[PDB]
């Protein structure tokens, strides 16, 4: 039982350092390898913003800005640090 | 033998497996029951990541233990 | 023949229905099947009943694709 918290406590420090995050729709635990700042989740197709670490869109998918981060909506990035999450 | 991997919050799969199995054929049974490619898998047991080439054995990993599943995804 | 029959159950070419159990083969592209013997609808894509007892809408069993948004498998296109 030793492992699983060593795995529990592995998984916090992923997730605190930016290295992990659960994809918002499914709730499986992904990471970003190289690329822009965003990823589609291979579960369940969800566009993921990674550089906020949360959805890229609303429940109507890619184009709803009713929800996710809203980069560009009236012009504005969603974070300073954003290059391109989709 | 059986092994569990966590895959969504609070969702587990059963694997059958044996001591001898690679970490590669385990991710190839992952891949065989859920459709998620080895490349795209990370495996995690006591908190280390599974190296490929080493078995269940070598990690000390026993009947009925957990393993994490991590999607490791590419950037758009 | 009944021998390429045996052959493709084995490879996973073909599946018995989960309801009426007799073989069933693959529609190749489709991710659903009707049974032609006990009407059936099966997942394909998943190897098993598209749903509950209860039938079509019936999420108590089957693959349940779609609920809360989670496809019922990542290559699913659609199981109807
Ligand atoms: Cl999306
Ligand atoms: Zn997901
Ligand atoms: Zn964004
Ligand atoms: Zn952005
Ligand atoms: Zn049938
Ligand atoms: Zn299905
Ligand atoms: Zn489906």
């Amino acid at each position: 039982d030793v492992a699983a918290r060593q795995t529990t406590e592995m998984l916090k420090v992923m997730l605190q350092q930016g290295e992990a995050m659960r994809c918002p729709q499914c709730q499986i635990v992904v990471q970003k390898k190289d690329g822009a700042d965003w990823i589609r989740c291979t579960v369940c197709h969800t566009e993921i913003c990674w550089v906020t670490k949360g959805p890229r869109w609303g429940p109507g998918g890619p184009g709803d800005t009713s929800g996710g981060c809203r980069c560009r909506v009236n012009g504005i990035p969603c974070h300073p640090s954003c290059q391109n999450c989709h | 033998m059986q092994i569990f991997v966590k895959t969504l919050t609070g969702k587990t799969i059963t694997l059958e497996v044996e001591p001898s199995d690679t970490i590669e054929n385990v991710k190839a049974k992952i891949q065989d029951k859920e459709g998620i490619p080895p490349d795209q898998q990370r495996l995690i047991f006591a908190g280390k990541q599974l190296e490929d080439g080493r078995t269940l054995s070598d990690y000390n990993i026993q009947k009925e233990s957990t393993l994490h599943l991590v999607l490791r995804l590419r950037g758009g």
